[PDB]
RNA sequence: UGGUCAAAGUAAUAAGAGUCUAUGGUGAAUGCCUAGGAGCUUUAAGGCGAAGAAGGUCGUGGUAAGCUGCGAAAAGCUUGGG
RNA sequence: UGAAAUAGAACUGAAACCGUAGACUUACAAGCAGUCAAAGCCGUAAUUUAUUGCGGUGAUGGCGUGCCUUUUGCAUAAUGA
RNA sequence: CUCUAGUCUGUUUAAAAAGGCAGGGAUGAGCUGUGAAUAGGAGUGAAAGGCUAAACAAACUCGGAGAUAGCUGGUUCUCCC
RNA sequence: UUUGAUGGAGGUAUCAGAAGUGAGAAUGCAGGUAUGAGUAACGAAAAAAUGGGUGAGAUUCCCAUUCGCCGAAAACCUAAGGUUUCCUGGGUAAAGGUCGUCUUCCCAGGGUUAGUCGGCCCCUAAGGCAAAGCUGAAAAGUGUAGUCGAUGGGAAACGGGUU
RNA sequence: GGACGCUGUCUCAACGUGGAGCUCGGUGAAAUUGAAGUAUCGGUGAAGAUGCCGAUUACUUGUGGUUAGACGGAAAGACCC
RNA sequence: UUAAAGCGGUACGCGAGCUGGGUUCAGAACGUCGUGAGACAGUUUGGUCCCUAUCUGCCACAAGCGUUGGAUAUUUGAGAG
RNA sequence: GAAUACCAGGUUGAUAGGUUAGAAGUGUAAGUAUAGCAAUAUAUUAAGCUGACUAAUACUAAUUACCCGUAUCUUUGGCCA
């Protein structure tokens, strides 16, 4: 249950680089502002989202 | 578990203190040693506990 | 081969290269709103690093630039070295004691003037 | 294989799981608007849109049963008057779910629930 | 000869990894230096204290945390020489 | 400011370790990872110029049981990092 | 309030000896607070080679001490006969 | 040993002498960094949710409304101990098993008023020291007259309010 | 040891509940570790082969499971001498 | 009972899968031997079964890539269970 | 169905939710009325309530959307010219 050897620098980067791999999230600009927001989710930056009003952004 | 250092005061200042040293040879000794190593403490009477 | 006149560099940041690395893969080469948009995206502390990093070098680029506006800069290279680590005390059963390191990372990101 | 379909169990034990749909239906109901991860706002719509067509009719037998599951009097009465009496035609789909992104912190999917029509004031 | 087609070879990909070249980060080894030590020589001094020692507590600073000095006259005072 | 700020709480700053960029090779193959041969690609010098060398990578072929200690005798699944 | 048969979790555990279930005692050879007395070839032991500061077939610290080992391990640059 | 980069202040020919004079291992020592691995855990199956405020930044701070838990306590008041951890204000290097505007974290300031409380005190239990006497190489060991030694016995107060 | 009653102990398992396990976000170890572009079978061999011979199989690289091996890790075997 | 209740190998298959009854610790008692301390493949009772899988191997699902224009569907079949 | 992948669907749509209705579970609700001192019973009432499934219904949610992605070249044969 424990490494019989210690594995070499190339498994050891295979394996890192597979898995901490991170996917972007889909854009999709938004319809008021401009803002390239995350597809289906509501602007973080006008607050509207298919032209309807949800969030009141602060500072 | 009940363990190891019930911390008691009498108990403490009685067994250890600076009287209970000075009261015999050997505390005496003891004394003179920590004196001579420089020790900034040399009983358990400079933790001023009664 | 720096235009250091271009660049940002943040020293002693918060968190584990390891961490920090996915999360500059995906932005680099990318335009410069790409990449925004991409890090206020991804809910992710790498990310809210880069994003104040790449921030101040798009802004240190217009700064001396000034004909230089949001849409003609593309990150051009990105780069999170490992920085100084601490170590702090984990204790477990049977008296045994672990130390438990925290790392940083330091970023360096450049922006050029797209193609 | 999974059984027991109709429920996303929101991660919690049965008592747990009701007490927290009756409080997060009171406070939709009292606010009118609120933001909350997307699974249990699913549930909370669920069952918001049962007790408004339940409520559609006002009698005594109709309230008493509401009060089975809406323990704060004064909601009862404003879903009993001020509510359902602007969905009275409409045929379902009272409230609308849309979502928000993935909060800070722990990457939660945040959404917001609201009414498609505004009560009476 | 051009095109289509059949046949036999071949170029064009690297999700990743391996090796050089140009570059950094992490780390503090090597080199250099000394604010402190070590081993001896040659002289001098070899005790201190009930006229209260050695060693400490407390307190004393325009303001100090520590050390040191000092002892409610408390990081000093008087006399004399420099 | 300073001779210097890859001299900014620190001189000279290597190795282990983590990277970036460029070049080459690799997804039909059983390699103590090396050596002896060797096509192609790239860098470079000569010979009037694409064939010989200094080079870095290397398809493919041949050979090859890590090291230390201990034993009549070890790749040994004896020991140690 | 004091004890631990049986069983289970735990056993790189939350705990260097618990916890989850249960059981015995429970007006007495009872539990317990607060002081004191017995120190190492000795003490103590309703007696198991137990305990005596989480380790006891002779405690711990300092000194003799760098104890002695027919035992094990290690012993660093090169060439020639 | 020659040319470069780096470095910015001491090295060193020839001959001769002297060693703490050459490391690849001793389950070596010290320090740094890989590996397992972004994997196991993140510490009990009493449970959180919404809105608002503060703040650059809020699922974790503050406030409010619901829900849940203990309730011969997981409550309150005093010991044994700890010794500023207490209060006000400011701040987030580290530390808090995450985040943090918060903390028993840090910095500054402030805070403990006794004739009636607990000690001190006058007394003694067990026990300790102990002139004299007696016994021992020393150092001491025994031990009377005495003197110390509380968990004990002895003069005195209750209610309410204020920061 | 036997009898009565009672039962998922068993033929014989299935379903449900709660904490882990699974994915994502934040924080973040351990023992082990000469390295590794480490396939199998039949043989040989310090006499049980990932490293040798012959032969066979196999596009490259992960994740979730299970330990058959690496005479696994842990304890200079406690048994024998 | 059944048509029949086979013989062997595989660390007398299989404890990093489970069980501790026995064997093989420290308790106690009995039998025998020894003056005794004790001894006895003589007997009876009580008496912790650790480890989150790195590689190989196997049970499954994917990522990348090739199949020589690039894709979408229907299938012949080596081979395998 | 572990994350996967496949499959269905995305305003040109019944994919999911809501709602309507049904196959069905519970077996006669609340309120009111009668009778009884009361407990309670009867009528209202195959009631009320729950409908993990099925069939409809755009009422709500799948957006006026973003990235990848084709006969290289040499030799020969056959057809066409
Ligand atoms: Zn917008």
């Amino acid at each position: 249950a424990v490494p019989k050897f210690k594995p070499s620098k190339s498994r050891s980067r295979t394996r890192r680089s597979i898995n901490m791999r991170k996917k972007i999230p889909q854009f999709q600009e938004c319809s008021n502002c401009g803002n390239l927001g995350v597809r289906h989710r509501i602007c973080l930056k006008c607050g509207y989202y298919r032209n309807n009003q949800y969030l009141e952004i602060g500072l | 578990m009940k363990r190891t250092y019930q911390p008691s005061r009498v108990k403490r200042n009685r067994k250890f203190g600076f009287r209970a040293r000075m009261k015999t040879k050997g505390g005496r000794l003891i004394l003179s040693r920590r004196r001579a190593k420089g020790r900034m403490k040399l009983t358990v009477s400079d933790e001023k506990k009664k | 081969l720096v235009n250091r006149r271009y660049t940002a560099k943040g020293k002693n940041l918060p968190s584990s290269p390891k961490k920090v690395r996915p999360i500059a893969d995906n932005i680099r080469g990318e335009s410069y709103i790409k990449a925004i948009a991409v890090l206020c995206s991804m809910p992710n502390k790498g990310a809210k690093l880069l994003e104040k990093v790449v921030k101040s070098a798009a802004s240190n680029a217009m700064y001396h630039n000034k004909n230089l506006s949001e849409d003609m800069i593309f990150v051009k290279t990105v780069m999170v070295d490992d920085g100084r680590r601490r170590k702090k005390i984990w204790p477990r059963a049977r008296g045994r004691a672990d130390r438990l390191v925290n790392r940083n990372c330091h970023i360096f990101v450049e922006v050029d003037e797209k193609k | 294989m999974k059984t027991k379909l109709g429920f996303n169990r929101l991660s919690r034990k049965s008592s747990h799981r009701r007490a927290l749909l009756k409080n997060m239906v009171i406070s939709f109901f009292k606010h009118e608007k609120i933001s909350s991860t997307k699974t249990k706002l699913f549930e909370v719509k669920r069952f918001a849109e049962r007790l408004i067509t339940r409520a559609k009719v006002d009698t005594v037998h109709n309230r008493r049963e509401l009060s089975k599951f809406i323990h704060d009097k004064h909601i009862l009465n404003k879903l009993f008057t001020k509510i359902s009496p602007v969905f009275r035609q409409r045929s379902g789909g009272y409230t609308r779910m849309i979502k928000l992104g993935k909060r800070y912190g722990d990457a939660a999917e945040m959404a917001i629930l609201e009414l498609v029509e505004k009560p009476l004031k």
